[PDB]
């Protein structure tokens, strides 16, 4: 009865998505082709037997859609699901909202009818997009708009691409960043972060390779991904629902932005010489080394907690390694809940991938949490923000685009809000 | 072994670059079955191929793939008997031998041929297309390699 | 997919456009009649950008050449890559403009430009998603300049919403080989400022530079200084045509690059300076290209970073390189150069990363960018400019025609509006 | 049940260290691929105390190396032995000293030990009880006698109360090697007697010596050296780890041989030893080995004890023997010798009797030892520091680095101190 829809936007992740399903795949063991029921969730049976993906890939650019009609899984995918648009929004969100943005939306929602009708009965959707280019952004902006319109209380999941503090490879990015995070105040449910610099960081010093690429980005991304959404798939000793998390991960329905981190994070080598225990798999999560998100865990404080265990694992020592983290000192939570976790076990661990440069581990888990870190890493962040509006910079591209002068000022006006719900959060 | 296996090396870049123009040949086959108007069976002869690169060949770097392609063909059936005088054999390598005869004939057919796991034909080609119409021709390259590193490796194990 | 139309004036870019289509035609594998001998379907995708298809599998140019003296079409009609063209994109006029921004511009530009006009509908009609139009021309030259700007202002009015690239040669300090340069370019400058999406220029003098000191080249003919120019521009535009990892259309570097709309000179260069001696002797490495495209002699202007202001910078990476160091070495160079880019966009830069090299080399880099000291280029035009119209020089070659005297000295003031923005927005 | 780590200072450490875990590991049958084959039982059961256990039967040392010279930890990366290592337990500078004490401590000791306690914390919190902590540093040397002094330090200040058993080679007569070996060596004496549980004061002279004129090997290269200096410190550490006769676990060893907080060094021995000429023609026997239990021969430091007395000497026996056997030869010497030992402690030696023999051998015997003929080897130590400040030479490195003269002055009013406490007793 558990099942998803699976939607990709933007460059960035739509990118990701290629070796995110690549991992379903394997997971559940069926072939690209599609031929050979913790695999109805997510494809569909042909009635030849053949499995097609619920997942529909839309970029107003046909540079990445052909990759993915030139990639390896080509025989994986119906061939409506794939739904490429004229012109690319190229950093541009109004354009992508307004102007170009309009032009297949119809196109989409057609998709999503036909996956909706499917489901006689549906948890939640999960959109994968980005904030620093035009598409993944103002595209998924009104797609998320008008999803909520349509359908009335269903669980929404976002994976955002989060802008890195100091690399930034898009220049209009904080006029694309602030857009965005106005309209996913209101009708945006859940909103996982991930961001780039980190990412490159800690793939340094722990996997210690010279020369990787995006696809190491995003295997690393993805067993985030997967460990999230396991719960649905498979039985284990605990399980967590989507709604349930959404509830855990989301105290207040104004504060919707967790941050993600992963464990063990440690290359092949390693694991053939340190032993893989429980009690290293949790002291990792509150180490300040591994966490994938450039901002201090020192600073913010942990509101609400999210674990999913994976692999093998017993309950005795959850309950015994959780009495360590709670007794520890210099990780300092908030005074108001200290029942501030949600932890779950799934007996099924993350599988190495053929091409792959993690290891194979015997257990595994994703650290989730809602804090207050982001926002001092906001307040660089609207500094940038703020040092576009002095000198008036960029504006008139977007005017003659369609949007307002004074939206700027209202969008000012937004986060100065959402600066001072976090600190209404703090005292 | 290595006057054969230089031979065999230049093959190797050849059907690398028909692996790389594999959508041009797909689409030159599409376009001969459609000239042709006969899609009700799928392509099995290699002289088949060959009267369709004659006749119902439309673009310039279509000819030029399917020249290609039969120039690879040749130069296989040319090297054939190349390796038949290298050495005597057993009878399984005989057999092999008789097999390599059969995958290089023209009248034998190929639809019943299936790409290795090595190779990505299979998972590059489409579903109906490469499963009812003209997956053996983009197949047969691959096995007869995979036959020919079969046989090289057992005259390397086989004592002269 | 994406088609974008090249229209040609001037004997400059006859002759870089001979030269800038061999690469195109040799990144595709064309042979100079202008079929197929490829190794890979890839290029095939994309290789209807700057081509049409023809029956019998032929390739034809989308590049319209347009001069009001029949001698240069002529000898690139009977050129090395003569025969590729097809033979009514040719247009040749009677009466040249004879270095006269007057001459080619009204009394003999208007009778060629109408039947050049119906060849535009031609070409641009045939295009399914038309993004906009490029145009190769000379500041120097009469024909490249007042007839060129005659196209600039006939075509955007009728096709509003498009994308204008222009890639012109501008007057150098030292390698002035016109006496009429100040004449022509103000004259261009003043429609060039109002009515172009984007502008490159192109310096001589640097080129003549950059084979010396470094490429060491013994005999510079012109067929080398047409080689980098086309390859610099091959590279801007192969990430429209080409994927890569991490891509950029043209308006992508459209919007990001113009925080202003007076503001569209941008300033470019190329990476692999190997010489031919010492090819063996250079570790082929990206912490060898940073300090390439940043260091004080591979500019292409006589603008030096020290006399300059970096406001916004492009690097265009093509090749086989990895992800994260190049990341983090593009964040390396803008902390060091604490004072060379600018402070009130931080953040300054776009890295691109296409897979694809150029034929022939490993990894290859365009730096493009946009720097206040294109005004010093400009002002010494500005300082030839002004003096030489207080002694009443070369009135009769303009002034007999037609024009009054009251919009020169509109020009010299809307040439000081252009230099004067930069001097209010550098502090 | 107890956990133990060693700390690491210096290259002339690493060669100590690698002949360490190569000797000890033999002893418990592990090959450097960290496959255990072996029999005794006995082993497996107190493994516990310095590897840590991995997966399928692997087990990898609670070793911490800190050095400033990758050159040499290269080497030991490419030990026979090392492959045991755990990749993060090194920690390896890339910027080097210059065989001077302030730029292991202060400048580069900035950056690198926030490295060092980080791999501790990580040993420390997987441990069920830490017993202490050994490191084996130098004198001579600027790197060992640098950072040592700063890994004492910050680990006292973060443990309050546990062991610190440590292994430091002095300066000698003869083999001097460093020129400001003296200045090296005496302001390392002032974090030492303050601050230090166990220091065991093993000089180079004899160790030459003794393969020299006691072992006579015809090329004695260094790994001979290390192979007697590793065997000193596991009699040390025998009791903590094997069951025997009379056990002495390293804290009563601690509480007993060290009877004032400061006058706290000790002057190792160790012979199990046979020359080349003699593999048959010794009568290896309990009184055999009290006669070399007291010959000068034997020991490890390079001074004549008949200018002085010994404080406490304790006498491990490990291998096969009676306690009636054991006691009653030292029990006749203690009456015998009734001057070469010291008046006010009757009873001289505390012994420890330990069943398992080591390695290719049948009986061993150790020795720790407080002397009270230590005060020359520290007279002479402190009388080129005076002299050295006269004519104020070589100082102005130290003084170019932001340093006071008067740190050079006030270890020479700590070491005086120290100087004039054994001579109080005296
Ligand atoms: N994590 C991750 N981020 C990426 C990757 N590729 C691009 N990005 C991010 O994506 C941002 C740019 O947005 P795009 O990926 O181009 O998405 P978009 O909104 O559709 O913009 P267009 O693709 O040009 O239409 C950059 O700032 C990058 O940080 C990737 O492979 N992994
Ligand atoms: N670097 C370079 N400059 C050129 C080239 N061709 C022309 N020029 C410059 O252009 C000016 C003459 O322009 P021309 O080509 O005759 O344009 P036209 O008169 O409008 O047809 C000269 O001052 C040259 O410096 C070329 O191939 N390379
Ligand atoms: N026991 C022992 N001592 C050594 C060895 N190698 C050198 N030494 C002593 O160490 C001293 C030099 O120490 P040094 O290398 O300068 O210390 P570092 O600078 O901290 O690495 C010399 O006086 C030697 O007597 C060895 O292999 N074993
Ligand atoms: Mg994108």
């Amino acid at each position: 009865m558990r099942e998803c829809i699976s939607i990709h936007v933007g460059q960035a992740g739509v990118q990701i998505g290629n070796a995110c399903w690549e991992l379903y795949c394997l997971e559940h063991g069926i072939q690209p082709d599609g031929q050979m029921d913790s695999f109805n969730t997510f494809f569909s049976e042909t009635g030849a037997g053949k499995h097609v993906p619920r997942a529909v890939f839309v970029d107003l650019e046909p540079t990445v859609i052909d990759e993915v009609r030139t990639g390896t899984y080509r025989q994986l995918f119906h061939p409506e699901q794939l739904i490429t648009g004229k012109e690319d929004a190229a950093n541009n969100y109004a354009r992508g909202h307004y102007t170009i943005g309009k032009e297949i939306i119809d196109l989409v929602l057609d998709r999503i009818r036909k996956l909706a009708d499917q489901c006689t009965g549906l948890q939640g959707f999960l959109v994968f997009h980005s904030f620093g280019g035009g598409t993944g952004s103002g595209f998924t902006s009104l797609l998320m708009e008008r999803l909520s319109v349509d359908y009335g209380k269903k669980s929404k999941l976002e994976f955002s691409i989060y802008p890195a503090p100091q690399v930034s490879t898009a220049v209009v990015e904080p006029y694309n960043s602030i857009l965005t995070t106005h309209t996913t105040l209101e009708h945006s449910d859940c909103a996982f972060m991930v961001d780039n610099e980190a990412i490159y960081d800690i793939c340094r010093r722990n996997l210690d390779i010279e020369r990787p690429t995006y696809t190491n980005l995003n295997r690393l991304i993805g067993q985030i991904v997967s460990s999230i959404t396991a719960s649905l798939r498979f039985d284990g000793a605990l399980n967590v629902d989507l709604t349930e998390f959404q509830t855990n991960l989301v105290p207040y329905p104004r504060i919707h932005f967790p941050l993600a981190t992963y464990a063990p994070v440690i290359s092949a080598e390693k694991a053939y010489h340190e032993q893989l225990s429980v009690a290293e798999i949790t002291n990792a999560c509150f180490e300040p080394a591994n966490q994938m998100v450039k901002c201090d865990p020192r600073h913010g404080k942990y509101m609400a907690c999210c674990l999913l265990y994976r692999g093998d694992v017993v309950p005795k020592d959850v309950n015994a390694a959780i009495a360590t983290i709670k007794t520890k000192r210099t990780i300092q939570f908030v005074d108001w809940c200290p029942t501030g976790f949600k932890v779950g076990i799934n007996y099924q661990p993350p599988t190495v991938v053929p091409g792959g440069d993690l290891a194979k581990v015997q257990r595994a888990v994703c650290m989730l949490s809602n804090t207050t870190a982001i926002a001092e890493a906001w307040a660089r962040l609207d500094h940038k923000f703020d040092l576009m509006y002095a000198k008036r910079a960029f504006v008139h591209w977007y005017v003659g685009e369609g949007m307002e002068e004074g939206e700027f000022s209202e969008a000012r006006e937004d986060m100065a809000a959402l600066e001072k719900d976090y600190e209404e959060v703090g005292v | 072994m290595n006057e054969v296996k230089e031979s065999l090396r230049s093959i190797e870049q050849k059907y690398k670059l028909f692996q790389q123009q594999q959508l041009t040949f797909t689409a030159a086959l599409e376009h001969c079955r459609e000239n042709a108007h006969d899609k009700i069976r799928p392509i099995s002869s290699i002289g088949q191929v060959q009267s369709y690169m004659e006749h119902y060949c439309n673009s310039s770097t279509d000819r030029r793939v399917l020249l290609m392609f039969l120039d690879i063909c040749s130069e296989l059936n040319k090297l054939c008997q190349h390796f038949e005088a290298v050495h005597s054999g057993t009878p399984v390598t005989n057999n092999l031998l008789e097999k390599c005869k059969t995958l290089v004939s023209q009248s034998n057919d190929l639809s019943s041929l299936r790409a290795k796991y090595p190779h990505d034909v299979v998972n590059h080609l489409s579903c109906d297309e490469a499963r009812n119409h003209y997956g053996g021709v983009v197949s047969l390259i691959p096995l007869i390699l995979d036959l020919m590193k079969e046989w090289i490796a057992h005259s390397e194990k086989l004592p002269r | 997919m994406r088609e974008i139309v090249h229209l040609q004036a001037g004997q400059c870019g006859n002759q870089i456009g001979a030269k800038f289509w061999e690469v195109i035609s040799d990144e595709h594998g064309i042979d100079p009649t202008g079929t197929y001998h490829g190794d890979s379907d890839l290029q095939l995708e994309r290789i209807n950008v700057y081509y049409n298809e023809a029956t019998g599998g032929k390739y034809v140019p989308r590049a319209v050449l347009v001069d009001l003296e029949p001698g240069t079409m002529d000898s690139v009609r009977s050129g090395p890559f003569g025969q590729i063209f097809r033979p009514d994109n040719f247009v040749f006029g009677q009466s040249g403009a004879g270095n006269n921004w007057a001459k080619g511009h009204y009394t003999e530009g208007a009778e060629l430009v109408d039947s050049v006009l119906d060849v535009v509908r031609k070409e641009a009609e045939s295009c399914d998603c038309l993004q906009g139009f490029q145009l190769t021309h000379s500041l120097g030259g009469g024909t490249g300049s007042g007839m060129g700007t005659l196209l600039i202002s006939k075509i955007r009015e009728e096709y509003p919403d498009r994308i204008m690239n222009t890639f012109s040669v501008v007057p150098s300090p030292k390698v002035s080989d016109t006496v009429v340069e100040p004449y022509n370019a103000t004259l261009s400058v003043h429609q060039l400022v109002e009515n172009t999406d984007e502008t490159y220029c192109i310096d001589n003098e640097a080129l003549y530079d950059i084979c010396f000191r470094t490429l060491k080249l013994t005999t510079p003919t012109y067929g080398d200084l047409n080689h980098l120019v086309s390859a610099t521009m091959s590279g801007v535009t192969t990430c429209l045509r080409f994927p890569g990892q991490l891509n950029a259309d043209l308006r992508k570097l459209a919007v990001n690059m113009v925080p202003f709309p007076r503001l569209h000179f941008f300033m470019p260069g190329f990476a692999p300076l190997t010489s031919r001696g010492s090819q063996q002797y250079r570790a082929l490495t990206v912490p060898e290209l940073t300090q390439q495209m940043f260091d004080a002699k591979n500019m292409m202007a006589a603008c030096d970073p020290r006399h300059g202001r970096y406001l916004t910078v492009a690097a265009v990476f093509r090749g086989r390189m990895s992800m994260k160091e190049v990341d983090e070495q593009m964040l390396n160079v803008q902390n060091k150069n604490s004072s060379y880019f600018v402070e009130w966009i931080p953040n300054n830069v776009k890295t691109a990363v296409c897979d694809i090299p150029p034929r022939g080399l490993k990894m290859s880099a365009t730096f493009i960018g946009n720097s206040t000291a294109i005004q010093e280029l400009f002002k010494r035009i500005s300082e030839q400019f002004t003096a030489m119209f207080r002694r009443k020089a070369f009135l009769h070659w303009y002034t007999g025609e037609g024009m009054d005297e009251m919009e020169f000295t509109e020009a010299e003031s809307n040439m000081n509006d252009l230099v004067s923005e930069y001097q209010q927005y550098q502090d």
